[PDB]
RNA sequence: AAUUAUAUAACUUAUCUAUUAUAUAGUAUAAGUUUGAAAUUUCGGUUGGGGUGACC
RNA sequence: UCUCCAGGCAUACGCGUAUAACAACUCGGAUAACCAUUGUUAGUUAAUCAGAAUAGGCAAUAAUCACACUAUAAAUUACCUAUAACUUCUCUGUUAACCCAACACCGGAAUGCCUAAAGGAAAGAUCCAAAAAGAUAAAAGGAACUCGGCAAACAAGAACC
RNA sequence: GAGCUACCUAAAAACAAUUUUAUGAAUCAACUCGUCUAUGUGGCAAAAUAGUGAGAAGAUUUUUAGGUAGAGGUGAAAAGCCU
């Protein structure tokens, strides 16, 4: 069952979550309203960003199974 | 043989070993500024 | 030349000038007092006085903690005041053999504990003194709430108390929702330790954590001169009408 | 806005135009706006420079009015 | 600044290039000496577990064919490039293959012994005692990693109950159960002992750099005035 | 022996090393190392018609000249807020909710010269 | 050579878990023992000069 | 114009105005002429030379005139499936006798083309002493020299520990 | 501090003519090296010059960028090399 891929060159998981966050009812301060990264604040979480429109030269297709012409059935080519 | 061309100019390995960019990679090159706009330096890297 | 101050008052100078001065006035106690932390790895003294034995007279005594070594990895646990002790020793026990470098390290064990405050269950690196102190605490509720800062020494550990004093300070319906029995038995057993909801909020904070909250607190964007200017001449023409 | 560099100097940093917000760029967050601990000597050692030359300044003015009471 | 190299997650039989080490690790020191140098290489993606089905297939005996069998610069034995279904995998090849041979890759664990033809992979219960094999594994699912160089034949002393007892080229035995696949047969190039190197640059042609030229019992005290 | 207080420039170095001379960009480089110009990007001279213009660079010396009073936002403000507002007041028509009446702007958004942040150049 | 040596390696007793009928397992640590990668320090005196001896 | 010598022209790397004209004649060239020096003014022009959209699927078969031919050290984005966009020329390198060796250093310095059509000057004037360095010739002899055929030779062959 | 040097990684280059063969083969350039003698000895040169020599399709040579750092690195061991 070897597997391709040393671990060495995959990339690194998500750094672990600060533990302010696992604490309910409190507020984390982060570094959000500072604009910049600080190594003694918590880090902040992101909603995902949207552009509010199309750049051509950023364009990102969508997953397979949500293309249009996607078929269960295979066609070999 | 002759001695004392040991320097073969390359401004490439230059701004490598020695640049801005090189300096402030560790903490130790940032210190390596800090002491030279302490003295006053003109040039603090290459 | 000579600085105005010594240096050692440079700290509290500083935070008596700037933003820091407008801080809460009780947070800045906190950050002025030093308190020593209960020994923990020395016996201190019992009394003020002894007898010498060599020369029979008695003689005065004091308690000077050992240094103690808190790593980093220290603040993401709850380690009961334990730390690493960076010293010496003579090889042998006699100070006419060599002297080696030693290090003493704290057992540590990973133990799952239960918030009734916070109704979870955290997984934190902990000394068997740390569980020592919860259970003379009756709980480890009790625990974090009863330990002061430098006891506790933990950044974690007294963010879990900044969490459970503002649990308590606002009686979150957050707590066993749908059970507000149960959830008024937890908050009863706890009365002692309510305190109002300001200060709960600055608990725990570090002075830049501080600094970053004031910061924002306070921030707004300029009033346009243009409302300013309005206010002002409005005010003139009423009175004027008056 | 007003920020500190890695040097231990407070700076005006004038903001630049980017399509993309701050969190996302890759090139802005290599730039630190922070100064570790190991700049806290540097930092007393300016001060201490700045004040030997605002007194030998002041010294020196004291030392021009002798001259002048002396002259005049 | 040490990348590793082998960094290909999805398997392919492209032949996909090799960067060196020269004996250092990505600390950048030596670690190894006499390496260095050497010919330029291709590493082709080996498989090692010989009972992989095809994906979405049952799990179940199935055959390949055998399409060549190749030189390979990164190992002793030679490598046989067989496809079946609509799959092409790099394999190591035994003394006898050719072009052209079928080979069988069974799961069915035998109740009773199965004729050995070599080549064919069977678990180790399926074959009777004393059979050549080859690319055994340690344990169901891990993959070849023994008996894995050129014309290395272990024996398959013992079998008890669900468990088997190997003899491993160097003479060790080793145990192993049952349901572990072992390939049959040996593994070619019988005659990798025989070669000779016969010039020092035929070592520097292989990336072996050359050796350094630099050039225990504490008695017991009864015993030291007779040392 | 390399120079250490000259400045880097683009004829220093290998052909490799380049970089500008501080000219504003007027287009992008798509793959395969296409240069588009894009016509907005490119400045453009808005140039006023100066004929019957009675202006010309200097000034006699016999015209007087005036005391300096810069501008400030109150004297702004007075010239041209206040006369309406006041007259508005006596009139009666006047609440906080209409400033915009009077020519306030409460965001710049959607404006094509947007006051802060300045998004033209002078 | 003298003094050390949580370099690696091993065992032993605790500590902490699992289990089990007391018991065999393991082990973010402490205390021993064994091994010794290393570290620190030194090179008494008198004897055409060097072996050994000797002598103080 | 004559006499004679025989690595030159490009690019890379590097250098950073030493480039060219004029005017100067202090400093710099190890001296003069003249300038490589001082001051002033100029210069190197490029859509071809040179530099600087997204997501999947998949690869057995060297090179050497690549045919034959064997071999061993086993050896170089494409093509497809969908999505997205739907007419563009700005920016920068471009000079020289040049760089690394404290120097206008008999040294070091990668590649392509070519070998004199390109590039150069060994002698400031005079005098021909010793000693010193180098080249050429040698009557008769031919290692007698010398620690040793070192060096040289119209020699450069043969053998043995 | 590895722009010298030691070793390494990656990407690139160069090898005419002649004879053997099918090559760490031969003669001999370019190129690499530095055997012997003389000159030089503050020299053209802090290791050169002029001759004479060794290798010259390979464990060859060269170019560019990267790596290993002093309790260490590198070493076809000379206690060599690391401006
Ligand atoms: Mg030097
Ligand atoms: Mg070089
Ligand atoms: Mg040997
Ligand atoms: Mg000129
Ligand atoms: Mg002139
Ligand atoms: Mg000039
Ligand atoms: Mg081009
Ligand atoms: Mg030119
Ligand atoms: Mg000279
Ligand atoms: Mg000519
Ligand atoms: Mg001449
Ligand atoms: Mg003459
Ligand atoms: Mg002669
Ligand atoms: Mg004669
Ligand atoms: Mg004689
Ligand atoms: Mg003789
Ligand atoms: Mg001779
Ligand atoms: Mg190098
Ligand atoms: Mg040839
Ligand atoms: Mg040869
Ligand atoms: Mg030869
Ligand atoms: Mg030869
Ligand atoms: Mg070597
Ligand atoms: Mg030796
Ligand atoms: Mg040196």
């Amino acid at each position: 069952a070897y597997e391709w891929g040393v671990r060495s060159t995959r990339k690194p998981e998500p750094r672990p979550l600060d533990r302010v966050y696992e604490i309910p009812g409190l507020e984390p301060i982060t570094y959000e309203g500072k604009k910049h990264f600080v190594p003694w604040l918590a880090r902040p979480i992101f909603p995902p960003w949207e552009r509010g429109w199309n750049d051509p030269r950023f364009h990102r297709a969508a997953p397979i199974h949500e293309q249009t012409l996607y078929k269960e059935e295979p066609c070999y080519i | 043989r002759a001695r004392g061309n040991e320097y073969q100019p390359s401004n490439i390995k230059r701004k490598h070993k020695h640049g801005w960019v090189r300096r402030l990679s560790t903490p130790a090159g940032v210190q390596v500024i800090l002491r030279r706009m302490l003295k006053g330096r003109k040039s603090l890297s290459h | 030349p000579l600085h105005r101050y010594p240096v050692h008052l440079w700290q509290k100078l500083r935070l008596r000038q700037g933003i820091c001065a407008r801080l809460p006035a009780h947070f800045l106690r906190s950050l002025e007092e030093e308190r020593t932390p209960t020994p923990v790895h020395y016996k201190p003294h019992g009394t003020k006085f002894k007898i010498n034995p060599k020369n029979g007279q008695r003689e005065r005594v004091e308690d000077v903690p050992i240094p103690v070594h808190y790593p980093p990895e220290s603040q993401q646990g709850l380690w009961g005041g334990e730390g690493l002790i960076l010293g010496y020793r003579y090889a042998n026990n006699d100070k006419l053999s060599k002297r080696v470098k030693k290090v003493w390290k704290p057992q540590l064990f990973t133990r799952e504990l239960y918030s009734e405050i916070l109704d979870k269950k955290f997984t934190v690196t902990v000394t068997m003194r740390t569980l020592d102190l919860i259970d003379e605490a009756y709980g480890f509720d009790f625990y974090i709430l009863k330990t002061p800062k430098e006891d506790l020494g933990s950044k974690f550990g007294m963010d879990l108390k900044r969490g459970m004093l503002l649990r308590l300070a606002r009686q979150d319906p957050h707590l066993h929702p749908e059970n507000p029995e149960r959830r008024a038995a937890i908050y009863d057993k706890y009365r002692s330790f309510v305190i109002p909801e300001a200060e709960a909020e600055w608990v725990g904070l570090t002075l830049e954590e501080a600094l970053e909250k004031q910061r924002l607190l306070e921030e707004k964007d300029p009033v346009p001169l243009f409302k300013v200017y309005v206010e002002e001449l409005v005010q003139r023409l009423q009175e004027q009408v008056l | 806005a007003w920020r500190r560099d890695i040097f231990g100097r407070i700076v005006w940093h004038k903001f630049k135009q980017w399509p993309i917000p701050w969190y996302l760029n890759k090139r802005y967050n290599r730039r630190r706006f922070f100064a570790m601990p190991y700049v806290d000597r540097f930092i007393r050692l300016r001060i201490e420079k700045h004040a030997r030359i605002e007194a030998r300044k002041r010294s020196l003015q004291k030392k021009k009015e002798k001259i002048l009471h002396a002259k005049f | 600044k040490f990348v590793s190299w082998k960094s290909r997650t999805k398997y392919t039989v492209k032949p996909v290039k090799m960067r060196k080490s020269g004996g250092r690790d990505h600390t950048g020191r030596i670690r190894v000496h006499g390496i260095g140098g050497g010919h330029k290489q291709n590493y082709r993606m080996i498989d090692f577990l010989r009972f992989r089905p095809e994906k979405e297939k049952a799990p179940e005996p199935f055959e390949e064919k055998v399409v060549v069998v190749r030189y390979d610069p990164c190992r002793s034995a030679d490598i046989a490039l067989v496809a079946g279904g609509s799959r092409k995998r790099w394999i190591i090849a035994t003394e006898n293959m050719k072009a052209g041979d079928t080979i069988l890759n069974s799961n069915h664990i035998g109740r009773m012994a199965v004729a050995a033809q070599e080549g064919d992979a069977h678990p180790l219960g399926a074959l009777p005692v004393g059979t050549l094999i080859n690319n055994v594994e340690s344990e169901p699912g891990r993959g070849a990693q023994y008996i894995r160089a050129a014309g290395t034949c272990g024996v398959l002393l013992r079998k008890v109950n669900g468990t088997a007892i190997i003899q491993l080229p160097s003479k060790r035995q080793m145990q192993v159960l049952e349901s572990c696949t072992a390939t049959v047969g040996r593994v070619s190039n019988v005659n990798h002992n025989q070669r000779v190197i016969g010039k020092a640059g035929r070592n520097r042609w292989l990336g072996k750099r050359p050796n350094s030229g630099l050039w225990k019992i504490r008695p017991l005290p009864p015993m030291k005035s007779y040392v | 022996g390399a120079d250490r207080m000259s400045k880097w420039t683009s004829k220093r170095g290998p052909r490799t090393f380049t970089k500008s001379r501080g000219a504003k960009k007027t287009g992008i480089y798509t793959s395969d190392r296409k240069f588009v110009q894009i016509k907005e990007m490119v400045p453009e001279f808005v140039v006023p018609d100066l004929t019957g213009f009675k202006l010309k660079p200097y000034v006699n010396y016999r015209a007087p000249a005036g005391i300096d009073t810069p501008l400030t936002a109150k004297a702004l403000f007075q010239e041209t807020v206040a006369p309406a507002i006041e007259k508005d007041f006596k009139e009666g028509t006047f609440d906080a909710n209409n400033l915009e009446k009077y020519g306030f702007e409460p965001t710049q958004e959607g404006k094509l010269f947007q006051l802060y942040p300045k998004n033209f150049p002078r």
